RNA sequence: GCUAAACCUAGCCCCAAACCCACUCCACCUUACUACCAGACAACCUUAGCCAAACCAUUUACCCAAAUAAAGUAUAGGCGAUAGAAAUUGAAACCUGGCGCAAUAGAUAUAGUACCGCAAGGGAAAGAUGAAAAAUUAUAACCAAGCAUAAUAUAGCAAGGACUAACCCCUAUACCUUCUGCAUAAUGAAUUAACUAGAAAUAACUUUGCAAGGAGAGCCAAAGCUAAGACCCCCGAAACCAGACGA
RNA sequence: CCGAGCCUGGUGAUAGCUGGUUGUCCAAGAUAGAAUCUUAGUUCAACUUUAAAUUUGCCCACAGAACCCUCUAAAUCCCCUU
RNA sequence: CUGAACUCCUCACACCCAAUUGGACCAAUCUAUCACCCUAUAGAAGAACUAAUGUUAGUAUAAGUAACAUGAAAACAUUCUC
RNA sequence: CUCUUACUUUUAACCAGUGAAAUUGACCUGCCCGUGAAGAGGCGGGCAUAACACAGCAAGACGAGAAGACCCUAUGGAGCUUU
């Protein structure tokens, strides 16, 4: 055995990103991974895009009735 | 460094065991050429370039340097408010906690150096407080270094060190060249 | 290598700035430290720098998670989905203000 | 040369250099000549005259000189009535 | 050493939706530490690969080599423990998806030579496995016709383009 | 102290991923791929010569084929554009004989009318006053 | 092969400790002592190596002045052929003369 | 040309 | 280390040999330049400039008579007794301003230096000190610690 | 997917301190480990040579009773290589620690065993679960070469430029060493892993300190002196001598 | 493997001879000759490198440098200016 | 007309000589103090291997090649041949 | 020997079992002429050319093996002889 802790530490990060690519994840919304603000987020949509948008119309553009029927049922099993 | 001695040492070709005899004859074989199994290049063998221990770095620098570093360390700690002067070292209880939270309150730092003029004159107090903490540490005068000084972040000097620092330092800045060690007799030394 | 690695054709995401042109820069993760030599040059960035940097891009969502690291790095995420991961390990402020802003231009 | 001896762990002095050569404390090297005692009958005058005269060393000389030298014969010495005193010194010597 | 082919059969797949389809069964089996030579063994993995278990036992019970009666042996408790253990209705119904041959932990001893010269044997070893598959032989690939050479070049001469311009 | 190396498996791999397309033993074995990995970089850096080099041996090849279809040869066209200041590389007029055919068409015909202009002075004796398409535009 | 493939177990070092807290006290014994003591005599270690310092050759020659009536036979021929070897390699090879 | 001969050289039985 | 021979290989000849003829410091004769250099006798010289630089800045007191000790005391010479020094020999140099009426006591002095110092009002003696008694009385205090 | 890979202990090294030193019975100098019979044998004595001197022939450092200094000085010497004092001076001293190794390392050592040799003598290799194995249908997988999964299609140091496209087109005389000069049909190399090779004085330079003084007695000094930093490899003969073992 | 045995040790014998000599990047850099039991090597010089100090260096105008003598040679040396 | 690493053009620039020499950086390891998904400033050193018919171990190539082996029948009792 | 032939055994080749050694820079390993460290599978100009095993041959790979024992060199050794 040699002895240190930098090469050791550095093969366990190839051996992970091997392991991803052998076994890779399943993909996820973006917003359930970290560093996420809806409402910052969503008016750098609009400036980014040179429009005056409006929030409150903007918001509800992207509500979907599939969401919200489903938003329900996670509230009617906890009884909320 | 002054005071390092490396213990670590290996064995040449000529102290690991057996290695007279020539492996196998010069030519024929039909093999590389060896005269001992002992050899650098062999499993087993004599390190070529190793430590030979035990091995001393010692030197010195001269007095009046060691005694400049000093004189800088002082003065860092108070341009940098890392400095307190004290006058006596006397605690109210021996209790560890009340020097801690004592050093909280006026926002010292994490480690504290206490310096004290003797080792026997130290107050009771103080020494039953920093025999029990691990950054609260006590020394006299007379073990002053730089290197403790920046370890710890704050520097606590009472009246007497002071003024016995002054004079120790001072003397190195108008003395002779020395005829023989100052520990034998002088007109004027000590005091 | 040419042969040792891949290749495309020269293109643009969604003919950017045939009517309009879009920054495609989307989101930029900062990682740096509070304590630790390795971000000295990211802690005066985020000071002085990344604050005039966000007037200027209204349209990039800048993340600065200051937390105990002993690599800083920057995470770009552009619009067609692509992540470019970047180390600003003992650089200067003028040399992540440089490379900011190539991410910026970037596609 | 010895450049570690075997019981002190220093420098030692070639003793052939001591015998023919003087060293002045400026770094000068003083020697005689070869050939001022042999033959004076065949050899004309002003030939005599100048191989019993005491002439330099060069550059090379000197450096080698004092690599076969420890520095106790580097020392100025103020012996009584010496007639190199004045010798050990330059005067008016540029570069 | 490895031991990953016999983990193969502790799977457990999630039950199945109404409209999936059928899942065939898979059967992992090997034989550890075999006195052969995994040469020689591959030409015999080699021959029953892609057949039936019935033709595969048969083309075993006929050869002179070794090995032959190894396979067999590891083919028929491969047959039982498939309907013993992972539910397969029909024996027969089983088909050989996967058979190659390994290197084994092998000894090595002394070859006596002429003049005083030695040589260094080894006692060979070697390993089988064999994937049992659920379901009739893949029907094999037919060899490529002439319609399929043609419509491959023209369609290699349809994707040309002008190279080195716009 | 005894120090080894801790890190000799990335120091290796970064020159086995540069060989992973080669054939043989020289795609896995450091000793013999370090051999042709070197090799590689090094044809690499001398094709950027002959990259520029075989572009204009096409574009030349294919600018003679353009000309060929209306009766000129590759001096006559490139040598007579240049008298009638069209100062257009082998490049852009390669390109131009593919996707624009009529307009090669067109500066075919100009170069065979200088190129008839130029005869037509080698027979006079300065008398006679020069061409329409050999006049030259001075820049002050 | 060639490298773990598990991580080590932490270095966890306590930085404030008696020996690392109390390190350089009293190496200054000299100058704010009086020069009463000297700061080498605060070195412990081998008879031979306190308060010098030397190449192998030297070393190995002032050990065997100094404790070679005491050492081991095997050792001290070994030292004997060490200090052989030595005198050689310094006063017979090199690159300067 | 003196008669050169090289003896053969056995191995460590234990291996 | 360059390529092959005695370079490369670390077996240079020793300091001196010029490849086999007569080397430089053999065929130049031996003349008796340094013959008894251990036996001759140095003094170290104490210039008047010095002497009276002394005085000004009070490290020699002239009220009192100064001899070898006082000027060792205030760092005005060194002496090594163990490089064959048999004291201190009294030069002329900084005669002229030299002003001051001192009794000094020197083992070699010039005659210009005992003028200049006469003609203040002083007085010049020479006496001898053995290499024995030159260290005692150079560095009395070393003597005193000996119990002799 | 096989073969394998990976581990942290065993203990070891250098110092310090302390002087060190047996046992049940029985057997053992004859052919040792052999209960029991007439004997008288007795110990001491300059090491040599390799090597250096570019040969060699006089000569060529080897702890010898206190660190330092005197001093590489006196002195010796084919007065060459090199060797080399003393008078005198006169210091410190609290075992239980480590900018030492961690299974090709560190003792050869799991052992002076196995094995080789008539004998003197030479002399190895290696181990790895877990709190529990009275939990063993157990501790996941991912990594060298070598193979397998998966043989092959004109043409060429095997690649590079590229290309819609693997190949086809174009370009291109392996590497190290050694040489006036090597694709050379000159040397070495099957490959993987690990191990495997620049050690220091003199002076000078650079950066601090103090300064006609410097230095923590010694020494140097006509700006010097003190301190630091930074320059000198590995394997290999035939041989020579001493003392043992062998008809 | 007896032109004189084997083992251990002196011994890390010696070898001007062969072989080998391990991270990245930039820069300057091809050399009259003398001596030597010396020509398979070494030392001095010459060339080359670094640091420092100082002032000239290279190129070159006239004028100028042998008689004896066979090639009445191509040229050189010296040299302000530039 | 073709034709270079010559030269121009757009941008950039320390970025093509052996031995030798000077300089700028640096992997990993230990120590001091920081740091705390693996780093920083310093101090140290058994501090870096595509080559020594190199050392040890593993596995290939040659190669499934060279080479090696059991007299006959039968009731396994026995008999037969040599 | 002219001048060889036939048969038997061994070897041989095929099947089965067991299973070495020297050698090996990497190889996708052709011919002619020319070139070149002066004798080219690898360079130049030409010709030839789907892929692949087995059995034979010994012209070449300056084929393998042994750091040429001939020759010279080394201020390298040794044996013998001698005015
Ligand atoms: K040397
Ligand atoms: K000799
Ligand atoms: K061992
Ligand atoms: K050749
Ligand atoms: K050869
Ligand atoms: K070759
Ligand atoms: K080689
Ligand atoms: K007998
Ligand atoms: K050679
Ligand atoms: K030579
Ligand atoms: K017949
Ligand atoms: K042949
Ligand atoms: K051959
Ligand atoms: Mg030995
Ligand atoms: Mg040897
Ligand atoms: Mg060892
Ligand atoms: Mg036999
Ligand atoms: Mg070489
Ligand atoms: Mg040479
Ligand atoms: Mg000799
Ligand atoms: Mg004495
Ligand atoms: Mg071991
Ligand atoms: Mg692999
Ligand atoms: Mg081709
Ligand atoms: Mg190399
Ligand atoms: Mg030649
Ligand atoms: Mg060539
Ligand atoms: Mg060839
Ligand atoms: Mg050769
Ligand atoms: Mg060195
Ligand atoms: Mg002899
Ligand atoms: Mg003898
Ligand atoms: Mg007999
Ligand atoms: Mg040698
Ligand atoms: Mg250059
Ligand atoms: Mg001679
Ligand atoms: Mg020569
Ligand atoms: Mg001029
Ligand atoms: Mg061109
Ligand atoms: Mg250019
Ligand atoms: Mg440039
Ligand atoms: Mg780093
Ligand atoms: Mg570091
Ligand atoms: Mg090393
Ligand atoms: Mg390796
Ligand atoms: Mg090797
Ligand atoms: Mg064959
Ligand atoms: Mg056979
Ligand atoms: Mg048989
Ligand atoms: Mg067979
Ligand atoms: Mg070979
Ligand atoms: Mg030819
Ligand atoms: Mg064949
Ligand atoms: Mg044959
Ligand atoms: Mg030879
Ligand atoms: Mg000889
Ligand atoms: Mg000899």
């Amino acid at each position: 055995v040699k002895k240190g802790f930098r090469a050791a530490f550095r093969f366990q990060k190839e051996l992970e990103r091997q392991r991803l690519l052998r076994c890779p994840p399943p993909p996820v919304r973006r917003s359930e991974k970290p560093n996420w603000d809806y409402h910052a987020e969503i008016q750098a949509f609009g400036h980014r895009l040179q429009e005056n948008f409006s929030l409150d119309l903007l918001k509800t553009a992207f509500v979907n009735s599939c969401y919200i029927k489903s938003e329900e049922a996670k509230r009617q099993q906890l009884g909320i | 460094n002054f005071k390092r001695i490396s213990y670590a040492k290996t064995k040449t070709r000529a102290e690991v065991r057996g290695g007279g005899r020539k492996p196998w004859p010069q030519k024929g074989t039909g093999r590389a050429r060896h005269g001992s199994i002992r050899s650098p290049l062999w499993r087993g063998g004599g390190v070529a370039h190793g430590p030979r221990g035990p091995t001393s770095y010692y030197y010195m620098l001269p007095m009046k340097v060691r005694a400049l570093g000093l004189k800088v360390a002082l003065t860092v700690k108070l341009a940098q408010d890392d400095l307190h002067i004290m006058d006596s070292l006397e605690l109210p209880t021996g209790d560890p906690q009340y020097l801690t939270e004592l050093a909280h309150y006026r926002r010292w730092g994490d480690s504290v150096l206490l310096v004290d003029l003797t080792h026997e004159e130290m107050p009771q107090s103080i020494v039953e407080a920093t025999s029990r903490l691990k950054t609260f540490n006590l020394i006299p005068a007379v073990g002053l270094n730089v290197h403790s000084m920046l370890k710890h972040q704050t520097l606590v000097l009472t009246l007497p060190t002071v003024a016995f620092l002054e004079d120790k330092l001072l003397w190195q800045d108008s003395r002779y060249r020395p005829l023989y060690p100052f520990s034998l007799p002088y007109s004027d030394f000590p005091r | 290598t040419a042969r040792g690695t891949p290749s495309r054709f020269l293109a643009s995401v969604l003919h950017n700035g045939l009517g309009r042109y879009v920054q495609q820069l989307q989101r930029l993760s900062f990682s740096v430290s509070r304590d630790g030599a390795s971000s000295r040059g990211a802690r005066e960035f985020v000071e002085r720098e990344v604050i005039d940097f966000a007037r200027r891009n209204p349209g990039v969502v800048i993340y600065v998670n200051s937390r105990p690291c002993c690599v800083p790095r920057v995470v770009a995420e552009y619009l067609n989905g692509a992540v470019r991961e970047e180390s600003i390990h003992c650089k200067s402020v003028e040399e992540i203000s440089t490379l900011v802003q190539k991410l910026a231009d970037q596609s | 040369l010895t450049y570690f001896s075997a019981r002190k762990g220093k420098r030692k002095t070639v003793k052939a250099v001591i015998d023919r050569f003087l060293r002045l404390h400026c770094g000068l090297w003083v020697r005689r000549k070869a050939g001022y005692k042999k033959k004076l009958w065949k050899k004309t005058p002003a030939r005599k005259k100048r191989l019993r005269e005491f002439v330099f060393c060069n550059k090379t000389q000197s450096k080698l000189l004092d690599k076969m030298t420890t520095s106790f014969w580097k020392r100025r010495n103020w012996y009584v009535d010496d007639p190199y005193q004045k010798y050990h010194d330059r005067t008016n010597l540029k570069v | 050493i490895s031991r990953k082919w016999e983990k193969k059969n502790k799977i457990v797949y999630p039950p199945q939706l109404p409209g999936e389809p059928r899942r065939p069964a898979e059967i992992y089996h090997c034989r550890r530490q075999i006195k052969y030579s995994k040469d020689k063994m591959w030409y015999l993995a080699k021959l029953i690969r892609g057949m039936s278990i019935d033709q595969a036992l048969a083309q075993l019970e006929f050869n002179d080599k070794k090995g032959a009666k190894i396979i067999k042996e590891v083919l028929l408790e491969a047959q039982d423990m498939a309907v013993r253990d992972h539910n397969v209705e029909f024996r027969s119904n089983l088909y050989i998806a996967e058979s190659t041959s390994g290197r084994g932990q092998c000894l090595k001893r002394i070859r006596y030579h002429g003049r005083g010269r030695f040589g260094i044997m080894e006692k060979v070893y070697c390993h089988y496995f064999v994937k049992l598959v659920e379901g009739p032989p893949p029907p094999p690939e037919p060899p490529k016709t002439a319609v399929a050479h043609a419509k491959e070049y023209i369609q290699q001469l349809r994707s040309r383009t002008i190279v080195h311009t716009l | 102290l005894r120090n080894r190396v801790t890190d000799r498996y990335f120091r290796i791999q970064e020159v086995l991923k540069h060989a992973r397309h080669f054939r043989g033993r020289k795609n896995r074995c450091y000793r013999l791929a370090v051999r042709t990995v070197i090799r590689a970089f090094v044809k690499c850096t001398k094709a950027r010569y002959l990259k520029k080099k075989n572009m204009r041996t096409l574009w030349i090849n294919r600018i003679t084929a353009a000309s060929q279809e209306h009766g000129l040869k590759y001096p006559a066209l490139i040598g007579n554009l240049v008298k009638c200041q069209v100062e257009l590389n082998r490049k852009v007029l390669a390109d131009l004989a593919i996707y624009e055919p009529k307009t090669f068409k067109s500066l075919a015909a100009l170069a065979s009318r200088r190129r008839h202009e130029g005869f037509a002075a080698a027979l006079g004796d300065g008398k006679e006053p020069e061409g329409i398409f050999s006049r030259v535009v001075q820049y002050h | 092969i060639g490298i773990r493939l598990t991580l080590p177990p932490p270095k966890v070092v306590d930085r404030w400790n008696e020996k690392r807290a109390m390190f350089g006290v009293y190496d200054n014994i000299g100058i704010l002592g009086n020069f009463e003591k000297h700061p080498k005599e605060l070195i412990r270690g081998p008879i031979w190596l306190r308060g010098w310092k030397g190449n192998e050759l030297q070393r190995c020659i002032r050990k065997r002045k100094m404790v070679g009536s005491r050492m081991f036979a095997d050792d001290l021929h070994n030292l004997n052929k060490r200090i052989r070897y030595l005198y050689k390699h310094f006063n017979r090879h090199g690159k300067f003369r | 040309t003196k008669k050169r001969f090289t003896p053969p050289i056995y191995q460590p039985k234990f291996k | 280390r360059g390529h092959k021979g005695e370079r490369q290989r670390g077996t240079r000849p020793r300091l001196g040999f010029e490849g086999g003829q007569t080397p430089f410091y053999i065929r130049i004769p031996k003349y008796g330049f340094n013959e008894g250099h251990s036996f001759r006798r140095q003094y170290k010289p104490l210039s008047l400039n010095r002497l009276q630089y002394l005085i000004d800045l009070g490290r020699v007191d002239p009220s009192q008579p100064i001899d070898l000790t006082q000027l060792v005391n205030g760092r005005g010479v060194t002496i090594q007794p163990l490089k064959r020094d048999y004291g201190v020999q009294l030069v002329e140099e900084g005669a002229d301003t030299f002003t001051a009426k001192v009794n000094i006591e020197v083992q070699l002095a010039s005659e210009l230096a005992i003028a200049a110092i006469e003609k203040n009002g002083g007085v010049v003696t020479t006496a001898f000190y053995d290499p024995r008694s030159l260290d005692i009385v150079c560095k009395p205090v070393p003597f005193f610690l000996r119990g002799q």
